């Protein structure tokens, strides 16, 4: 080769070796697609852990990159794909939403929950279901009964049935519960344990990943 | 608010309404007189020699 | 309100019989009489491999060599196609691009997505190193292609239904195309640049003129949304592939769809349209994991491109129409002749 | 006896062969399509190329064993197959102890970190296995090749020269110790991911009891056809190489210790066919492109 053509070659070895120390230094990073309602806490959740709001943060030597969809208002058909192959979904629902509307809110967040779990891009892609605004549906489900949202729901009118049953009804959107899993965690004001219930979550994700990875699962 | 959209739309489809269309006999000959003019300049139609070939 | 609806449906109606009055004839049985282009056997010379993540788009250098690709992971690369060498690795401030452009002078490089920004990169820089030169704010939708018309100009479609042709020294959107009704999702630049088409989520076509900035005509015919679109050769024409499993030419002066091309063993969308140098062949990548080669004249299939494990997300041909580079979501880009 | 290692041995060898070479052609035509993204299946690969090469030379036993064309079958068997056989055998043993510690790298992560331990280049660490293990065994082949003085009477050993019994025992010996250090680093690696397994996952899910119980029972399959199918044959193969090189001490012992030899390469043997349901099938590009292809 001529000395041209041997830089040439030198310079796409260089290339080379930096394009593969980022993508080892990219895939040790968990990726957390955000996902959720208007009424959802995923404002709070962010805050305490221009199209795409992309957070970045440390947590137990795991690094995580949180992408934030909320506000693209386009199609979600043509550019969900790009979040394929993310290692866990946020879904923030606000339970407090149970008793507004926009058709009811906490519905219209069931259909959406629907919708992500079970489309083609996220079969096996596990989801992370905060339940946020625990205190005020609290506070709320002791004048506002939770038949107005679940007309079928008959048990008692406490905070800890409801939230149940709430829970529940989610978790029974899940087509693929013998691969998919979906961890609820009551999310509110002033909890510091919503991190450490991701990073469980997500060390959950990385071990089956990894026995996948190794033809072990 | 919707009869400004209305209003738009309508002005549109007037003018995208009166254009010159010629007929689809003429513009598909063209278009055939086009690709059999650049036939023999179109190195997938045909293979290009190993020789002059900058992918051999 | 009602008046105007009735005015518009009787607009649409006289369209439509405008155009079934210009229709004397079919493209099908004017090309029936040609001699079929036989069968395409456009094998893999190079593989340019480098990419972690999916390729979303590539896209060609005039000079026919050099090739520019961007991938989920953030990366635009730029090929040297002849010895496969990476020329240059632009890291991008957003991982989640679909789009890039390639300057017609090769002085910069286009990319854009999620992040509803152009960012234009300055490879000649005096400095040695690629910088990225601009970045173009606006579109509050997705930003789904750019092609770049001369140094200083740029239009970009996006996600929020309108196109823009922005000045890049300035930054600022020189002129906004707001005809469509769904998600605009492809572009393509006539030869003479004067020209533009868009093919949107509503199933529709538009041609645009630059210098006018309004909608010249509307083509539909789809049943769903045109991720991709291309103009001929001649520049008198366009494809369109849509998430139906039909490609579809149109016509400009008749205003009208000449062709379809599709199968019935093809189920799947289409994701890229391109014609060869001569507009004979129209290549067209399908999320089946493979390209189609129809004989454009005839709707026939040509022939077929294998060898990418996923979905084909991106092709383009050269300049002077040698090679043709297809991306897929595999992370790799094969060169066929 | 007679209707032991002539009429029953045999039969088993072309079971064994055909239930072994069927399912690794298909997993050869399979394989090449797979890409080497990971050492995982740059070791698979190896792997199918090992179990194929074994399947070759089973029909040379089969026949040989059973039935002499000229006793050139019987003189080719000990010169050429079985140590065929055997390199590929302790090439797959140890690509089985290589894959045991990929697994253990990625799923347990252990206090190797600063180290780069087994990432990449697990190409070059693949040939120089391949090349040390036919280091060992091509003298067991360049050095048989003495006369033979009972043309029905052809023991593997009397073919064989001073030097050549010599590096027949210390191959042997070599091999025997390659594979309990393999076997016992394997223990340790499957034992400290079942270990990294029983930690999390505690949820009383479907999902998580789901991934614990599958996880745990691939990694018993592994370990358990391990052990039936190597350490009975390691366990027994000193004593009889000390039987093969022996002063004069033993009359019968002579002959149990080689129908157990026998059996336990058997069960060894048997691994080609117990290989893809426990380590291809697993795979998930494998399973994908054979999906994709025998639909
Ligand atoms: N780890 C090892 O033991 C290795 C051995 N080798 C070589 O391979 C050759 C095979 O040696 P061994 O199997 O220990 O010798 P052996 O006396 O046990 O039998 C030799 C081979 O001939 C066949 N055979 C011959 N007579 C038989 C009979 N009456 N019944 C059943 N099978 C019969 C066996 O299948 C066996 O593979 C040796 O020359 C050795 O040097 C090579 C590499 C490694």
């Amino acid at each position: 080769l001529s000395a041209e053509d041997k830089a040439a070659v030198e310079r796409s070895k260089m290339i080379d070796r930096n394009l593969r120390e980022d993508g080892e230094k990219a895939a040790r990073e968990v990726k957390l697609l955000l996902l959720g309602a208007g009424e959802s806490g995923k404002s709070t959740i962010v805050k305490q852990m221009t199209g795409i709001v992309e957070t970045h943060f440390t947590f137990k030597d795991l690094h995580f990159k949180m992408f934030d969809v909320g506000g693209q208002r386009s199609e979600r058909k043509k550019w969900i794909h790009c979040f394929e192959g993310v290692t866990a979904i946020i879904f923030c629902v606000a339970l407090s939403d149970y008793d507004l509307v926009l058709m009811n809110r906490m519905h219209e967040s069931m259909k959406l929950f629907d919708s992500i779990c079970n489309n083609k891009w996220f079969t096996d892609t596990s989801i992370i279901l905060f339940l946020n605004k625990k205190d005020l549906f609290e506070e709320k489900i002791k004048k506002s009964p939770l038949t107005i949202c679940y007309p079928e729901y008959a048990g008692s009118n406490t905070y800890e049935e409801a939230a149940a049953y709430i829970q529940c009804q989610f978790e029974d959107l899940n087509k693929r519960k013998d691969t998919k899993e979906i961890y609820t965690h009551f999310t509110c004001a002033t909890d510091t344990k919503n991190v450490q219930f991701v990073f469980d979550a997500v060390t959950d994700v990385i071990i089956k990943n990894n026995l996948k990875d190794c033809g072990l699962f | 608010a919707s009869i400004a959209q209305a209003r738009k739309l309508v002005e549109q489809l007037k003018m995208e309404a009166n254009i010159d269309r010629i007929k689809v006999s003429k513009a598909a000959a063209d278009l055939m007189a086009y690709c059999e003019a650049h036939a023999k300049e179109d190195p997938l139609l045909t293979p290009v020699p190993a020789s002059e070939n900058p992918f051999r | 309100l009602d008046q105007l609806r009735q005015e518009a449906e009787q607009l649409k109606n006289q369209i439509r019989d405008a155009r079934k009055a210009c229709a004397d004839a079919t493209l099908s049985q004017i090309t029936n009489n040609i001699d079929p282009v036989g069968r395409i056997q456009m094998r893999t010379r190079r593989t340019l491999r480098g990419h972690l993540a999916k390729i979303y788009a590539m896209h060609w250098g005039t000079d026919s060599r050099l090739l520019v690709s961007a991938s989920q992971d953030g990366k635009l690369i730029i090929w040297d196609s002849y010895t496969t060498n990476k020329v240059h690795a632009i890291p991008l401030r957003s991982s989640w691009v679909m789009t890039c452009a390639y300057a017609p002078s090769g002085n910069y490089v286009a990319c854009g997505g999620l992040d509803n920004i152009c960012s234009i990169y300055n490879l000649k820089t005096r400095e040695g190193n690629v910088r990225v030169s601009r970045e173009l704010a606006g579109h509050t939708g997705y930003l789904s292609c750019c092609r770049f018309l001369d140094d200083n100009q740029i239009v970009t479609s996006s996600g929020d239904t309108t196109c823009a042709l922005w000045d890049i020294e300035t930054g600022q959107q020189t002129t906004t195309f707001t005809g469509h009704t769904g998600d605009v999702m492809s572009l393509s630049l006539a030869p003479d640049t004067r020209l533009f088409v868009s093919g949107a989520c509503d199933a529709s076509a538009k041609l645009w003129d630059v210098r006018e900035g309004m909608c010249r005509q509307t083509f539909t015919g789809h049943e769903s949304d045109i991720n991709a679109i291309c103009f001929f050769p001649n520049g008198n024409a366009f494809a369109t592939g849509s998430d139906d499993a039909t490609c579809r030419l149109f016509d400009l002066r008749a205003d009208q769809e000449l062709m379809t091309y599709s199968h019935d063993n093809i189920i799947c969308g289409i994701t890229s349209v391109s014609f060869s140098k001569s507009g004979r062949l129209l290549l067209a990548g399908y999320d089946d994991f493979n390209c189609n080669v129809w004989d454009a004249l005839k709707a026939d299939r040509a022939g077929v491109l294998a060898g990418h494990d996923n979905r084909v997300s991106c092709l383009g041909v050269t300049d002077d129409g040698m090679a043709v580079a297809t991306g897929s979501w595999d992370s790799f880009l094969k060169i066929w002749n | 006896n007679l209707l032991i290692t002539q009429q029953i041995i045999p039969v088993l060898y072309c079971m064994v062969f055909i239930a072994g070479i069927l399912l690794n052609g298909v997993s050869g035509w399979i394989f090449f399509y797979v890409p080497s993204s990971k050492s995982f299946i740059i070791y698979l690969k190896n792997i199918v190329i090992a179990d194929f090469v074994m399947s070759l030379t089973f029909p040379f036993k089969i026949l040989g064993d059973s039935g002499l064309g000229p006793w050139q079958l019987n003189v080719f068997v000990c010169r050429v197959s079985a140590v065929l056989f055997y390199v590929n055998m302790y090439v797959s043993i140890v690509f089985f102890g290589l894959i045991s510690f990929d697994r253990y790298y990625k799923i347990v992560k252990p206090l190797w970190t600063s180290f780069i331990q087994s990432v990449s280049y697990s190409k070059l660490l693949s040939v120089i296995v391949w090349m040390l293990m036919l280091l060992l065994a091509v003298p067991n082949i360049i050095l048989t090749n003495q006369s033979v003085r009972e043309v029905t009477q052809i023991k593997c050993i009397e073919l064989k020269s001073e030097l050549g019994r010599k590096w027949h025992k210390a191959s042997n010996y070599i091999f025997v110790a390659i594979f309990w250090i393999v076997f016992l680093l394997l223990i340790v690696f499957y034992t400290a991911i079942t270990k990294k397994i029983f930690k999390s996952h505690l949820k009383s899910s479907r999902n998580s009891t789901s991934v614990k119980k599958k996880s745990s029972r691939n990694i018993f399959s592994i370990v358990f056809v391990f052990f039936v199918c190597f350490v009975p044959y390691h366990i027994a193969r000193i004593p009889y190489t000390k039987s093969q090189t022996e002063a004069h001490y033993s009359c019968q012992s002579k002959e149990i210790l080689r129908y157990m030899k026998e059996f336990t390469l058997l069960l060894s043997a048997a691994n080609v066919c117990l290989d893809p349901i426990i380590y291809f099938f697993l795979c998930q590009p494998f399973r994908e492109i054979l999906c994709k292809k025998l639909h």
